[PDB]
RNA sequence: GUGAGUAAAAUUUGG
RNA sequence: AAAUCUUUCUCAC
């Protein structure tokens, strides 16, 4: 009788999303046949008409990149670029103004790119796409924790360094590594060589701050010794070179273990939940009262419906 | 109505209002807060609405009227509900994970669990292999590869001349005399005329493979770009001899002949005989009113002819400059030939590597990769992983192989690694 | 001409293989194969390592995604006419609905736990019982995989049931899940060069460096292996389902069914695979079949030669090769120190397939290569540039443009050359923005998906359900009725704002814009 | 140019 | 005829 029986035939209810499956139109493939398609019945001519008639003029004009920085290259490492999703009340209004509910609802989950660069700046800052060579850089702040994440087992961003995920080192990050008898300590800017005469922590820079985290962990005297030293380090290259981030959570000592006998440290490591539900009043409902306890009203500062919870 | 949801709808409405204070959910499990004098068709009621909310596991449905708003709980963290206001009570309310009972684990043991095992048991089972012996080599040599391109041309030879592959170079007609041509070989071949267009008619095969020898290299390939943008043309445009600045060519499609109404249009399945002119001097001249060319064809179905048509010839080969070492001069047979070589030679071996479908050149690339990063492979195996005549057959893909070995060979000759 | 590169090539900048060759010949030789294998004579395939390391989730909630369970690519569906067996061809979406009418379930999930939960295989679950998709769910049918860059002779794929596709989807969801806590290096976050960076430096410690691939994968891994995995991980009687369908397999080659006991069809359970050899030791860092491992000392390599065999991973004697200088894996390779090595590499050419979308494929390769060092910068734009002339040539016809507007390209009748750089800083018309690596798709790849989803496998004379608020759930379950009242408010709400269609949304573009 | 049928109707061709 | 089990289908409006 009707098509909806006739497909899910013995079934009178279906999941939206077995639904919308049918149905799905969106998707491009990359085919030795796109040739011969296109020319077929002139579909790309007409597209081409259509586009530049009634929908080449609807696309906002958006503005041109101009910052960029001073870029050098460097070793290969891995970019990741988050890129946040939209919140509810921006979706709403967004579906609300007539744009495809689809794209809109697809773009609602947070998004983290991949990408390999082999060019690098002074501040270690994010480059756009195809744009690292040349130094254009996304100038966005997205309040970096990476005190949150190195902590926390799992982070909830990876920055694409060992504080938050696989990387490499960052610049307030330092590592403590045993190659053979010494101790190298390294953050980035200062080496320094540490050892044991019977248990002090002999190095040129007691007062390093990984020599006392170091000191801690080994449960040493921090004591000054200039004659410590070692015949060479590849500190660098272990700085450049990018480890697994394990999930579990810091030692006592604030360590995470990064390689054998290795440890990391961080420098700077030692209500209601109102909802929106739609950008519409919803007919028989209560309005918003000054103190909403726990139910859903319609707010009239702004136009929609909210939820108080708790 | 089942206990095990008694918690999980108790902490679903703390103290959510509808009127003023009143409780908006009633719960069904609680005496004080359950409605007296009605049936229970919901795990809590609610007042504004006046509906019946019901909470299930996933996939767990409950015997409930289908009046009662059903909000299932996903294993994934995730909540459902007809009503999107409950959806986002749920989900807010619910930031504690409680785990329900009666949700099926993935260890789940069924109650055939034994069974199957037991039929899985009296099946067949594998039998250990021999553990094999592998003996670590220093990588092939010159003289390897000498002895793999001797072998393929003393077993295949060569062809008397370039076949296709002079395509690439002028024939030295005009448009007008390319034209008539190529029509008056199509007409030649007895070629069926219907419609303005030629096609060729067949009605048994040999189903024997046809003879495959290695095409010599003509000088150059000045045409490349333009023969392949025509192939991608013309098996789209079959019929009718088409055109381009310099060349022009006729893909003519192949049908069987059955009778009185055998078939009048090319389907997407139909390949097609694509034919192309050169400067006489071999076998397959063709002459009419004067004008002398040798006619070239090849038989192509629609993805061969599709994926050669694609390629980017100038693009490809301005990458491979890019970051390419001196190319020596090369003779017709792909030898190093400082005295009367040509560099131009290599073009045409690009053109080859287009022309072939099976992209043979391809593999020798990814092993001469391998070969050219290792230090030790394993004796008699590394080097058969040049042996790919069997992986291959015909004329373009034999002379494809054949000059990828050239090249590796005169790469390890001029330019040791 | 990929010979004489300086770097390393590995000549990916023509199209891959294809043919219209029937698929036969190539699943009748890898069913050969296998069964020569299961007969011990040609490669191992019992594993003997101890999988006890291996973690078990069998307390784990039962989780399914069902997006991943509906899909417009090609499935095998079995129906039965009138006591014979017959294998179609549909899309995974029509295959799950069937099977869905079929047991009369309203989501996959229901499915699975109706069926793991019936007193015995006779039981009815809707128009149908456990023992007949277990019968059903083993036939498979061939296809051909072609366009593999390396492989003149194409190798063969198949099709499955949808019974066998959700429990496969299941398993390998969990063993994923397994991977990722036996090592680190499995993240899901993790590109190809992420991972190739994190083996460099893991392998970096010792002086030789192993690179291998294993010879015939797919039909060295026998249903044991599976099993065996399933029940270290624990997978309870899914494992056990799956095991026991894998064993008794049957493969539709043309029109005749031939049975193939031994192997896991091309890349049916990978993760799974990876945890045969993964679980047994931590001296290896794989993936699939491809592998790197390091030693010091020929005892060494012994030790690692007997694990391979150990785990069925049979070391492929054609492809794997010893090296000190070089690190290959995911087909990229790197030098000892973690940098990527000198040369083209793995870049691929763009071959012409629309005059659009050809220029934007072009500019995301040139970025891509630019970006990680490949070539300098200058050079992208001299062949961004010889790019645009040539799709001129190919595409600057009547049959495919009609205009003549300044600001078009020259392959749309227009005058307008942009620059690499020009393009990719949005210093650009408009409606070069689709040309852009991150814009809005082209005009041709919507005119090539619109054309496709009219094809006979996948075309529908149901009511489609587009252009829903972001705010329903998409797993939520909907009837005609509902159908048609969205739908009809939708296009009431549209006409009240004076649009027909809803307009495209690109988000990069809208927060560019965004004050 | 529309739909229907066959172990398939070209987004063919799967993990 | 050739890159040789491929160059192929049926019905209604
Ligand atoms: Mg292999
Ligand atoms: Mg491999
Ligand atoms: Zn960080
Ligand atoms: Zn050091
Ligand atoms: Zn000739």
């Amino acid at each position: 009788m009707s098509q909806f029986g006739k497909s899910f035939k013995g079934r009178t209810e279906v999941t939206i999303t077995e639904y919308r499956s049918h149905t799905v139109k969106d998707v491009h493939r990359s085919l030795l046949t796109a040739d011969k398609s296109l020319r077929k019945s002139f579909c790309f001519r007409n597209a081409l008409n259509q586009f530049l008639d009634k929908d080449l003029p609807l696309l906002p004009i958006r503005p041109k990149l101009e910052s960029r920085v001073a870029v050098k290259k460097s070793k290969l490492r891995s970019q990741l670029s988050f890129r946040p999703g939209l919140t509810q009340e921006e979706a709403i209004d967004l579906y609300n103004k007539g744009y495809d509910g689809d794209s809109v609802s697809g773009a609602l989950q947070d998004r983290v790119v991949n990408e390999p660069v082999a060019y690098s700046s002074a501040d270690n800052d994010k480059f756009h796409r195809g744009l690292a060579a040349l130094g254009y850089t996304l100038a966005d702040r997205a309040f970096d924790t990476c005190e949150s994440g190195f902590v926390r087992a799992i982070p909830t961003t990876p920055c694409g360094f060992i504080c938050c995920g696989p990387g490499s080192f960052k610049d307030s990050l330092g590592f403590v590594i045993k190659i053979g008898e010494f101790w190298h300590m390294y953050d980035g800017f200062q080496h320094f060589v540490a050892v044991e005469d019977a248990k002090f922590l002999a190095s040129k820079s007691p007062s390093f701050w990984l020599a006392k985290r170091l000191a801690k962990r080994l449960n040493l005297v921090p004591k000054e010794d200039p004659s410590v030293a070692a015949a060479e380090c590849p500190c660098k290259k272990v700085w450049e070179a990018s480890f697994a981030r394990a999930p579990t959570a810091l030692d006592p000592f604030g360590g995470r273990a990064f390689c054998d006998q290795g440890w990391v440290y961080h420098r700077d490591v030692g209500k209601a939940k109102v909802t929106v539900l739609s950008r519409s009043k919803w007919m028989g409902y209560e309005d918003l009262p000054q103190k909403p306890p726990n139910g859903t009203f319609y707010c009239r500062k702004r136009k929609a419906m909210l939820l108080i919870s708790c | 109505m089942d206990s095990r949801f008694a918690q999980l709808t108790g902490v679903f409405c703390d103290d959510f209002t509808y009127s003023e204070g009143s409780r908006r959910f009633l719960s069904s499990y609680s005496t004080v807060e359950r409605r007296p004098g009605v049936p229970v068709e919901g795990d809590c009621y609610d007042c504004l609405k006046n509906k019946w909310i019901a909470f299930e596991l996933e996939g767990q449905p409950r015997k409930f009227p289908k009046a009662t708003v059903r909000c299932i709980l996903n294993n994934d963290a995730t909540y459902v509900c007809s009503e999107q206001e409950y959806q986002q009570i749920c989900k807010v309310q619910f930031k504690d994970y409680l785990e329900i009972d009666g949700v099926v684990k993935v260890g789940h043991k069924a109650s055939y669990d034994a069974e199957l095992r037991e039929r899985l048991l009296e099946l067949p089972h594998p039998k250990s292999g021999p553990k094999p012996r592998i003996e670590w080599v220093a990588p092939p040599r010159l003289a390897d590869i000498s002895k793999e391109t001797a072998e393929l041309k003393r077993q295949y030879g060569f062809f008397e001349c370039s076949k296709f592959l002079a395509c690439g170079e002028e024939c030295g007609l005009d448009q007008e005399a390319r034209e008539l041509i190529l029509n008056e070989y199509a007409r030649d071949r007895e070629f069926e005329f219907r419609n303005g267009g030629w096609i060729q008619r067949y009605t048994v095969a040999s189903h024997k493979p046809a003879t495959q020898k290695i095409l010599p290299l003509p000088a150059s390939a000045p045409l490349a770009r333009e023969l392949l943008m025509l192939i991608a043309r013309s098996t789209t445009q079959a019929g009718k001899v088409l055109h381009s600045d310099n060349t022009s060519i006729l893909a003519v499609p192949v049908m069987r002949d059955s009778g009185k109404h055998s078939k009048r249009r090319p389907t997407a399945s139909t390949h097609h005989l694509v034919v192309g002119l050169s400067k006489p001097g071999c076998e397959h001249d063709f002459e009419f009113d004067g004008y002398r060319a040798a006619v070239h064809v090849m038989h192509l179905d629609p993805k061969q002819s599709a994926n050669i048509g694609e390629q980017d010839f100038v693009s490809t080969r301005e990458i491979y400059k890019l970051d390419m070492l001196e190319l020596p001069p090369i003779s017709r047979k792909g030898d190093l030939d400082r005295a009367s070589g040509l560099e131009t030679r290599w073009d045409v071996i690009l053109l080859l590597e287009c022309l072939d479908s099976t992209r043979v050149s391809q593999a020798v690339a990814q092993h001469f990769n391998r070969h050219r990063l290792a230090l030790s492979v394993c004796k008699d195996e590394f080097r058969k992983g040049y042996q790919l005549a069997s992986e291959i057959r015909g004329t373009i893909p034999l002379s494809s192989l054949y000059y990828s070995l050239c090249a590796v060979r005169l790469r390890m000759t001029v330019h040791p690694f | 001409m990929w010979a004489f590169q300086e770097g390393v090539c590995k000549g990916n900048l023509l199209s891959g293989p294809t043919s219209m060759k029937a698929p036969d010949s190539a699943a009748r030789e890898s069913i050969d194969r296998a069964s020569e294998i299961m007969t011990g004579k040609s490669y191992n395939a019992v594993h003997t390592g101890d999988l006890s390391k291996l973690p078990n989730q069998g307390e784990s909630p039962l989780r399914i995604v069902d997006s991943d369970l509906y899909s417009e690519r090609s499935c095998c569906w079995v129906i039965e006419k009138e006591g014979r067996v017959v294998c179609k061809s549909t899309t995974l979406t029509r295959g799950m609905t069937s099977l869905l009418n079929t047991t009369k379930c309203s989501s996959p999930s229901e499915l699975i736990c109706k069926v793991l939960t019936v007193e015995s295989l006779s039981e009815k679950i809707g128009d149908t019982s456990v023992e007949e998709l277990l019968s059903h769910g083993r036939y498979f049918k061939c296809a051909l995989r072609d366009q593999e860059r390396g492989k003149p002779k194409s190798r063969a794929i198949f099709l499955s049931h949808p019974f066998f596709r959700l429990l496969s989807s299941v398993v390998e969801t969990h063993a994923r899940s397994v991977l990722s806590k036996v090592s680190a290096v499995y993240t899901a976050t993790a590109s190809a060069e992420q991972r190739a960076m994190m083996a460099a430096q893991v392998v970096e410690s010792r002086k030789h460096v192993l690179n291998g691939d294993c010879t015939k994968y797919n039909e060295a891994i026998d249903a044991d292996t599976l099993l065996k995995v399933w029940d270290a991980i624990g997978m309870g009687s899914i494992g056990v389902m799956l095991a026991y369908m894998v064993r008794r397999k049957c493969v539709l080659i043309k029109d005749t069914l031939v049975e193939c006991p031994g192997g896991m069809l091309m890349g049916m359970f990978n993760a799974t695979a990876t945890l045969a050899l993964q679980g047994t030791t931590d001296r290896f860092l794989s993936f699939s079949d491809d592998f790197i491992t390091s030693f010091n000392s020929p005892a060494e390599l012994r030790e690692i030669e007997d694990l391979l065999f150990a785990s069925c991973h049979n070391l492929s004697l054609k492809k794997s090769y010893i090296s000190v200088a070089s690190l290959e894996i995911n087909s990229c390779t790197l030098t000892r120190d973690g940098d990527l090595a000198t040369g083209l590499g793995c870049t691929a050419g763009v071959p012409f397939r629309g005059p659009l979308v050809t220029l934007k494929q072009t500019a995301a390769m040139l970025s891509g290569a630019v970006d990680s060092g490949v070539m300098p910068f200058h050079s992208a734009e001299r062949l961004f540039q010889i790019k645009q002339q040539e799709c001129a040539y190919r595409y600057n016809n009547p049959t495919y443009t009609t205009r003549n507007e300044d600001f078009l390209p020259t392959c749309l009748g227009g005058k307008t050359v942009i620059s690499f750089q020009s393009l990719l800083t949005w210093d650009c018309h408009p409606f070069w923005y689709q040309v852009h690596p991150d814009g809005p798709d082209t005009i041709d790849q919507k005119v090539l998906s619109v054309l496709a989803s009219k094809t006979r496998r996948r075309r529908t004379r149901l009511e489609a359900l587009s252009d829903l608020d972001p705010l329903v759930p998409h797993r939520l379950l909907v009837s005609e009725s509902d159908v048609s009242k969205i739908r009809a408010a939708r296009q009431a709400h549209l006409k009240s704002l004076g649009l027909e269609q809803p307009t495209n949304f690109n988000y990069a573009i809208y927060k560019a814009v965004q004050p």
